[PDB]
RNA sequence: UAGGAUGGGGUGUGAUAGGUGGCACGGAGAAUGGAUUCUCAGGGAUGGGUUCGAUUCUCAUAGUCCUAGGCUCCGAGCUCG
């Protein structure tokens, strides 16, 4: 409550701080030694409140304004994607998300990683031929598992993916594993259906390079990088693409698309165009 | 071949009936469009040329169809093919405990009246007209083709009345085929899956894409010209009788 | 005005690095020493030079202006339009002397702010120059001390109590209100007037810091009697926050000097970068020497009143909370260095295999890096120990004495006593600028060792005479320490110019015990010379210098015992080497078989090259490679080929790094 | 089936009556829903105080609604519904050798009694069944329909009858899918020749036995079972 | 009632065969578990007591099954009911263009031999034993129950060999009913679908949970005791013959 | 239409397979008669001209089918249609109060069902290499499963079992091959030689199935309502 | 090795030394004539710092793009100071 009074003050000072604060987010607020970190956290809460209230307002404004099937709601589509997922989990090509990076990740990065995993899995379900997604090295009581169960709620027990505490080397023949990383010396020429691709679920905004390469070289796994430059002009943009863009690229190549079709999912702001 | 055949096509003003008429007239046949008087079939009959005539008749009524058939026999002297494409769809749950609504009886009755009873009302009178024909070489006098749906085997939620009617058509397809077999009239049933008829094209693009993706192969809504093609194939092939053909791309309807 | 300002100690006064500060501010950046090796130290510790607007020199002396030429070249390469120097007015004459062995102010513009010029102020600092004349146009008794006064910072605006009188908060309408009160102007009659402290933090007049250099006891009284210092010292007007003293320990212990610091007040700090500091400056250099020592110990020997002793990277913030900051202090730990070498994939088994496989003169490679100094390799240098009492310096690059002092530690004084002659072969900014540092340290070493002060012998091209002559006349007396011999007099076809020249060259052979001394003209520039020495023992050493494969050199140096040749570039770019008048590896290698040398040594590696060049399969048992601070004896020739595998393993990453860079350059070409 | 309450459409005779007699014997409670002029009142007297006859015309919503209200008055709940009422007609669709066409009124009447009457009963009793407290298995009730094998292979002249029973066959799965979130099971029995092997006519008691088996077994849903001795 | 009947149950060491043995032995029927010697059949027989016997036999081999039937005849003197619960499965696609792999012929033939040929082998050998019974009242001499999973109707991807074998069992159900009718043996088939059988254990438990949730009602996997209840109902009821009963809670298979 | 298509017909030396080859070659297609060496198929191949060729193969073996498909790919470079007409039958009752012999059941099962799957799995290997046309189709696979799969007569237990297996496996194979773009269909031929079905009407239906792009995963009873 | 350009982690874009405004599309969970309600994600590279308020103000780290070169001082005019 000392800090509750402190926030009342900064609010009395007229700073960007929220109207109210909950206990658990206050206990999160005290998780920041630097006063700048507390500032940025508070501005994040303030802006959340700001947009939440703005959208409630616009919601209140709009309120002033022989079929063959009953409306095919979101649930029916979800069940159809469920059946496709259940088939993929048996005969689909494996795709691995390699956990264990929980140590290297600040809270902001861990949250954003969870968000990207949620979107990537969403795009995976809708595809015509999904991968069989593995979460390896996924600590049961780690930070990520608790956030995933928080974000999915009771969906978590029902997702059609394999979650395990084992490593990927304990599941697949080590000759067939390929660790995808932008720093690889080997350039991916073609998508190979007999190999197992590993993606590190790791978000750090390009800030500690070589982590995936270090994990790969520590073992005797094969490694590859995407041929971004060879088939696409470049400009100012990181080469580590998001998880949902990675998965939508792999899903495009898997369906026999060519490179000039697969790289459409790269953000246009990063490159001028094809060569 | 179909050259010189005279066809009576119910529900011919749009959808599968129109596509069948367009094909048969294009292939050199003659067609009679059988549809409601207030429909837009008069324009289509002008489009197809003097081989085609529009007959305003409501298939639920004996007198309308009898007048239309008398017109057809006056204009062309014979009936060689009949295609049943008329019908209506209604979606409504039998009962919904959350909100307490119950399937109203009049929607069920009018679905049976248009789909199931209208079809039999057409079949018996057209079979009456074909029974006067001189038998073709091989004992055949004519062919009657019905349009069931995949809803007749795996109905989804809220299609109780529709599935009931199409299941009745499927059930009754065989005893009628046995009744008219001694006379030399062939009876066949086509069970189309998701087809780009006006019943489905009026839906939004999102649900249209979802329905198209549900088909295993080819992953698209059926094209009515392919229904017309199967109808022609049934007309040419002397040995298809008393059978239901699913034209659905191997799709199975999820609940 | 800037919100944060802090100092940083780049060099702590150690004998091998000199002393230098670094004033950081948001709007401007400043420096207060430009001696030998300062450029290398600042590059190693990632100190940006992009916006180095002003450079302050506290004393005209080669120990303080030694690395000035290196900085000038670096600023020109950075693209800075103008750089301004400040210090004694003689800098202009010094600047004139610099252009003889360089170009004249190519592109960039140079300016000088002498002490007599009016004070200079900026958006962040006001600077006053105080001239001090020692007791008892060149002036050898002038030292300049600096007193920098910060700008007044407006106090913070108190918003919490601002709502009590009802001032608006959270809108741009308060911006003119805040500007007025922060400037000392009362806000107008908003129902009633509010003035100054009723809503605003009182202003901070600014904390000043002083940098003082006292090279000897002769300056103590002039500092005490200076009136300008008393203007700030004895008063309460913004008591100078910190005074940096750069003076030998013997000066500080004087009672009169000691009382002078104390009169500045109790709150004032005192920073001392004297000759008593014990701190490692070149961590990477220490790492490599420790790493290489695991291979062969002999070939790679190991290197060597309140007051605050200075350290490397020591800081002192000034605008924020006035506190001392121990966060960037360099930390040397040999155990970590040896641990990194042992964990290498292939390093450990190879060194075991090497050891189970198994004096004068001795060659020490002080410097092997080319034009610009880099992180690991200094500029060219080579020490030869002919006899336990004599030695010969083959090239004197900038900061050579610093590398020599680190290698030998406390023995440096004895070695300089044995220093007989210094050879200058071609007048490049990385082959000769270190000479003045050697002479002064040699004089100091001779004084400590009690040897007689006999002048050193320098054999060099006559163009070097003009550079030293102007420097001696305008800046600092040097020539009374040297007896210079023109390089042309030692040619194969030379003629006796004067009887005096013959006495010196005859003296050189007797002093250095050589049987004969010879020189030859290589094809690099105008008046570029090689050399060759033959001892009575019979061994011959030939030094090429910057060159390309030449025929005059081959005829003269046949059957040499050891040849040292330039290896700037590799086989990929022989055309560029010809254009830049340098030799590639195979060109040098081809030269060695033709010259029929017992052993081959390479140096002058390019800035492109980080640690090693490419070891082509053409590398036989006679061709070797050179590294900084290595020891080569005549008996180690059979050993040298066995060292190739361990050196490849120990530098796996960098050689891997160089290949990727070469690949990337190719890729950009391909993608063009 | 002890204490369970059933509404048996067409219970005055035939398969409905045989189901009521067996189930009540086993300790259940039965409501006979049949036409007012039927002789089922004697049967409801015969079965004792656990049985009640409710007069209702299945094609009319009001009659069935009042019959269900009677069931709510007597027993308070409905657990099982068995649909058995119906009639049959034999007539060829068209007969060229005699020039005779199947009349439309007969076709409409058979459809009225067999197919739409069954849906009317399902739709109303499901409203009654929805008021039950769920079984420990989650079940609220069971609905059983009768669609003879004529829906699959009709004889000559059974077109209207085969149409009605094929309608019920098609109707089974969508109603089961409709009522699944409510917890009502919908099942269909395909009786044949009821009064290769067994060569005799079927005994209605075997139909009653199957009805009890369907009631007891929690996992039979949305399926048609031909009980026809493989003819 | 089933009181006093003797039942031979193939695959009776686990799953549906064990559930059926549990029910009939509990109801007072004597049972013989016919299963491979590798399985723990003798442990279950010892657990179930004096009315249960384990017969080691391989269903694809004529001499083992003949020995097992001889053992049953020696112990109890007759066989009144036979239940075929033995079966194996394989999950392999017919052809996979992406992976460039083809279903092996040995795997298909092995699954086909165990599931389809073994079932016919048991039916044809048991019938030789059942042919010796004096008929029960009503012309029945014995009962044969088969197991043909719902894959025979709507088989999934990668279930081709299993679906082919169960489709064969479904196809030949009626022919055997016509074959054995003059001698009074009924043949019946159950389509259990998702059950408590370990075949639903090789799949990951999340797939099993999804499949259980997808059942319309009850939204769970079947309990083998419900299969045993249906088996008893089939044994008791004389008029179920030559028909396939889907026991799946109305679930319909999607690919 | 079917002009220019290459069809592989098993059991093509006689009966329905041969009548299908005659129709497709008359319509301008190319056909490969895959049948036993003693069937006399080389005479039929000679009759139909240079657009048709005979490849001796026993369908129950992988090697013979592989060699025949290699021969077809050499001759025409492509396979677009596969028709499975090979088969045998027996009429022995399961038990005759005598027991049905096991060798006859194994033989008819593997000739009808096992031969069909062996052909399907190898042709799909061949068919998977075609480029998909404007409709995305890569090939059509057509199977025979007599109406005995639905209403098998007395003594047709083995035959009905084999055809029932073909019917049951039609849909899962169609689902397997759907992402490849291969359509799978089944025909159930009835009484072939109010008269018996003429094999030319079966060949006509096969052509209709080939032409119509939307028929997939279905069993068609060509039985004249019996 | 250096200098610059710059970084929207779902995608396009704004308010441009400080106050103002963001907009349009997309995703996750739980419920109902193609719309609705609740809930989740809303840090304009990462970490410090300043100001009454920072996306824009400053530093450090990392990614990415572009670019990285050479001697005259005077008269004798190949040497002389
Ligand atoms: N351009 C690219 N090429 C190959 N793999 C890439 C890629 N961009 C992203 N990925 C893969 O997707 C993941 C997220 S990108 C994150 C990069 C990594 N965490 C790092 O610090 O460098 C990575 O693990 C990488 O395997
Ligand atoms: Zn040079
Ligand atoms: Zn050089």
């Amino acid at each position: 409550a000392a800090t509750r009074e402190f926030i009342e003050m900064w609010r009395l000072l007229g700073r960007e701080v929220p109207e109210h604060i909950t206990e658990e987010e206050l206990k999160t607020l005290m998780e920041c030694v630097s006063n700048t970190a507390k500032k940025k956290y508070l501005k994040y809460l303030y802006t959340k409140e700001k947009v939440k209230k703005a959208r409630q307002i616009k919601k209140e404004m709009k309120a002033a304004a022989n079929f063959l099937f009953l409306r095919l709601w979101d649930r029916n589509m979800d069940i159809a994607m469920g059946w496709k997922g259940a088939q993929a989990m048996q005969f689909g090509q494996p795709l691995v998300f390699d956990m264990a990076y929980e140590n290297y990740m600040k809270r902001k990065e861990l949250q954003n990683t969870v968000s990207q995993l949620l979107e990537s899995e969403g795009w995976n379900r809708r595809n015509v031929d999904p991968f069989h997604i593995y979460f390896c090295n996924l600590k049961i009581d780690g930070a990520l598992h608790r956030e995933l169960v928080k974000r999915y709620q009771e969906k978590w027990d029902k997702l059609l993916l394999t979650s395990t505490e084992k490593s990927h080397v304990d599941l697949f023949p080590k000759d067939s594993i390929i660790y995808l990383t932008a720093d690889s010396p080997n350039v991916m020429t073609t998508f190979r259906h007999d190999k197992v691709y590993v993606i590190g679920s790791f978000v750090d905004k390009s800030m500690q390079p070589g982590t995936s390469l270090a994990k790969a070289k520590r073992l005797n796994l094969a490694t590859e990088c995407l041929p971004l430059d060879k088939y696409l002009q470049w400009e100012i943009g990181n080469k580590n693409l998001t998880l949902d863009q990675m998965i939508r690229i792999l899903l495009c190549l898997k369906n026999n698309g060519n490179w000039q079709e697969a790289l459409q999912f790269v953000p246009k702001r990063k490159h001028t165009g094809f060569l | 071949s179909v050259k010189g055949l005279v066809a009576v096509i119910t529900g011919g003003a749009s959808g599968l009936g129109l596509a069948t008429a367009e094909r048969l007239v294009g292939q050199g046949a003659s067609a009679v469009l059988l549809d409601l008087p207030n429909s837009g079939g008069e324009a289509q009959a002008k489009k197809l040329g003097n081989n085609c005539v529009f007959a305003p008749a409501d298939v639920t009524s004996e007198k309308d169809v009898q007048t239309a058939l008398a017109l057809a026999k006056g204009k062309f002297g014979r009936v060689d093919v009949a295609v049943n494409c008329a019908g209506i769809a209604v979606a409504s749950k039998t009962y919904n405990l959350k909100k307490g609504q119950t399937h109203t009886l009049e929607d069920f009755q009018r679905v049976l009246d248009v789909n199931l009873m209208g079809t039999f009302n057409v079949i018996r009178l057209v079979a009456g007209e074909m029974g006067q024909n001189e038998p073709d070489q091989g004992g055949q006098r004519g062919v009657i083709i019905n349009t069931a749906s995949v809803a007749a085997f795996e109905g989804q939620v809220g299609q109780a009345a529709y599935s009931a009617s199409k299941g009745g058509i499927v059930g009754m397809t065989l005893p009628i085929a046995r009744d008219l077999a001694p006379i030399g009239i062939r009876v066949m049933t086509i069970a189309p899956g998701l087809f780009g008829t006006p019943l489905l094209t009026s839906l939004p693009e999102k649900v249209c894409n979802f329905l198209a993706s549900q088909v295993p192969f080819p992953s698209r809504l059926g094209d009515p010209a392919e229904y017309a093609h199967l109808v022609q194939a049934i007309i040419e092939n002397p040995f298809l009788n008393g059978e239901v053909i699913r034209l659905d791309g191997a799709i199975r309807m999820q609940p | 005005g800037p919100n944060t300002v802090y100092l940083q100690v780049v060099a702590a006064g150690s004998r091998d690095s000199g002393a230098a500060l670094y004033v950081f501010s948001e709007f401007n950046r400043y420096l207060f020493n430009c001696g030998e090796g300062v450029q290398r130290l600042m590059q190693e510790h990632k100190l940006k030079v992009a916006r180095l607007d002003n450079i302050f020199l506290t004393r005209m002396h080669w120990s303080n202006v030694g690395g000035l030429s290196g900085m000038i070249l670096t600023l020109k390469e950075t693209g800075l339009p103008k750089c301004v120097l400040s210090g004694p007015p003689q800098l202009e004459k010094y600047l004139e002397a610099i252009k003889i062995f360089s170009g004249p102010l190519k592109g960039i513009e140079l300016a000088v702010r002498p002490h007599s010029a009016p004070e200079y102020e900026d958006e962040t600092m006001t600077v006053y120059q105080i001239p001090i004349h020692s007791e008892q146009v060149r002036d050898s008794s002038l030292v300049v001390a600096f007193i920098c006064k910060l700008h007044l910072k407006r106090g913070n605006f108190l918003v919490l109590k601002a709502k009590e009188m009802g001032l608006p908060v959270g809108t741009a309408a308060i911006a003119p209100i805040i500007a007025a009160v922060k400037d000392g102007k009362s806000i107008t009659h908003e129902g009633r007037e509010i003035l100054a402290e009723e809503l605003c933090t009182p202003p901070d007049p600014g904390a000043a810091f002083v940098v003082v250099e006292c090279p000897d006891e002769s300056f103590i009284q002039p500092i005490c009697e200076n009136a300008t210092f008393q203007r700030y010292q004895g008063k309460a007007d913004a008591p100078v926050a910190l005074v940096v003293h750069m003076a030998p320990a013997s000066v500080l212990v004087d009672s009169r000097y000691q009382q002078w610091m104390e009169r500045f007040g109790p709150d004032t700090q005192h920073l001392v970068l004297n000759e008593n500091c014990a701190s490692v400056h070149n961590l990477r250099s220490h790492k490599i020497q420790t790493q290489l020592n695991l291979i062969h110990p002999d070939i790679f020997p190991l290197l060597t009143v309140p007051m605050v002793q200075g350290e490397c990277l020591l800081k002192y913030q000034l605008r924020p909370r006035r506190e001392w900051q121990r966060d960037a202090i360099i930390t040397c730990n040999p155990e970590e260095f040896i641990v990194e070498a042992l964990q290498l994939p292939n390093f450990q088994q190879s060194v075991q295999e090497y050891r189970r496989s198994a004096q004068y003169p001795e060659i020490i490679f002080l410097g092997t890096g080319s034009a610009i100094p880099m992180k690991i390799r200094n500029v060219s240098a080579t020490l030869v120990n002919i006899s336990p009492d004599t030695s010969l310096l083959l090239d004197c690059g900038e900061g050579t004495f610093g590398q020599l002092c680190r290698h030998y530690g406390d023995q440096v004084d004895r070695v300089l006593g044995t220093l007989a002659a210094v050879f200058v072969s071609h007048l490049h900014a990385n082959h000769h600028t270190g000479l003045p540092s050697i002479l002064l340290q040699r004089e100091r070493a001779l004084a400590s060792l009690g040897k007689p002060l006999h002048p050193l012998l320098v054999v060099a091209p006559n163009q070097l005479k003009a550079w030293l002559q102007q420097y001696h006349n305008q800046c600092q007396e040097v020539l009374h320490h040297i007896s210079m011999i023109p390089a042309k007099c030692l040619q194969e076809g030379a003629e006796i110019s004067s009887p005096a020249v013959e006495r010196l060259i005859s003296s050189l052979l007797r002093t250095c015990d050589l049987e004969e001394f010879q020189t030859c003209l290589v094809r690099h520039c105008k008046h570029a010379f090689g050399c060759a020495l033959v001892h009575t023992s019979g061994w011959k050493v030939v030094y090429s210098g910057d060159t390309m494969p030449c025929e005059a050199l081959v005829r003269m140096g046949k059957d040499a015992t050891l040849l040292i040749h330039e290896a700037t570039l590799e086989d990929g770019l022989e055309e560029e080497a010809v254009e830049k008048t340098h030799s590639t590896t195979s060109q040098a290698i081809s030269v060695g078989m033709r010259m029929n040398a017992e052993f081959i040594m390479l140096n002058h590696f390019s800035q492109r090259y980080a640690k090693v060049p490419l070891f082509s399969p053409n590398f036989s048992e006679k061709v070797g490679v050179a590294f900084d601070h290595m020891k080569v004896c005549f008996g180690d020739f059979p050993t040298m080929p066995k060292l190739i595998p361990p050196l490849k393993a120990l530098f796996a990453g960098d050689i891997e790094e160089m290949e990727e860079r070469r690949e990337k350059r190719e890729l950009r070409q391909v993608r063009a």
